[PDB]
């Protein structure tokens, strides 16, 4: 419950970091749709519309000098095809995403 | 259990992705109120594309 195969504090950063990509995804949509508005407020948007623009494009994978680009391109992976009901990283979304 | 749940197994296909970078992050998002509430499942097309990340094959 506390050591590197459950890690509390690992856990919540790579689901922060998932979490921040999913918003800017559609973020960039809804940016690029009024050119480049200052309506939103996330502390990260702009960090990761950076990232998903670049990662859009890039095609060094594995090998990238972006260290959010192969971090974020494999977090999203995960989230994609995760159905587990008590899965540590998804539980937050799965609850985010729930009908209650 | 014995006045909150512990931690579960840490998926090891993200246990490989280095959080320090993440560390930026650490008190900067809400994970539930990010969500538009739909449902988790429909995560297969509604989070990203094969463009999106450069798709080799
Ligand atoms: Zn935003
Ligand atoms: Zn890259
Ligand atoms: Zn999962």
């Amino acid at each position: 419950a506390t050591g590197p195969t459950a890690d509390p504090e690992k856990r919540k950063l790579i689901q922060q970091q998932l979490v921040l990509l999913l918003h800017a995804h559609k973020c960039q949509r809804r940016e690029q749709a009024n050119g480049e508005v200052r309506a939103c407020s996330l502390p990260h948007c702009r960090t990761m519309k950076n990232v998903l623009n670049h990662m859009t494009h890039c095609q060094a994978g594995k090998a990238c000098q972006v260290a959010h680009c192969a971090s974020s391109r494999q977090i999203i992976s995960h989230w994609k095809n995760c159905t587990r009901h008590d899965c540590p990283v998804c539980l937050p979304l799965k609850n985010a995403s729930d009908k209650r | 259990g014995s006045h909150m749940v512990p931690e579960p197994d840490l998926p090891h296909d993200l246990r490989h992705l280095n959080t320090e970078p993440m560390e930026i992050f650490r008190n900067s998002v809400k994970i539930e109120e990010i969500m538009p509430n739909g449902d988790p499942l429909l995560a297969g097309q509604n989070t990203v594309d094969e463009v999106y990340v450069s798709r080799p094959s």
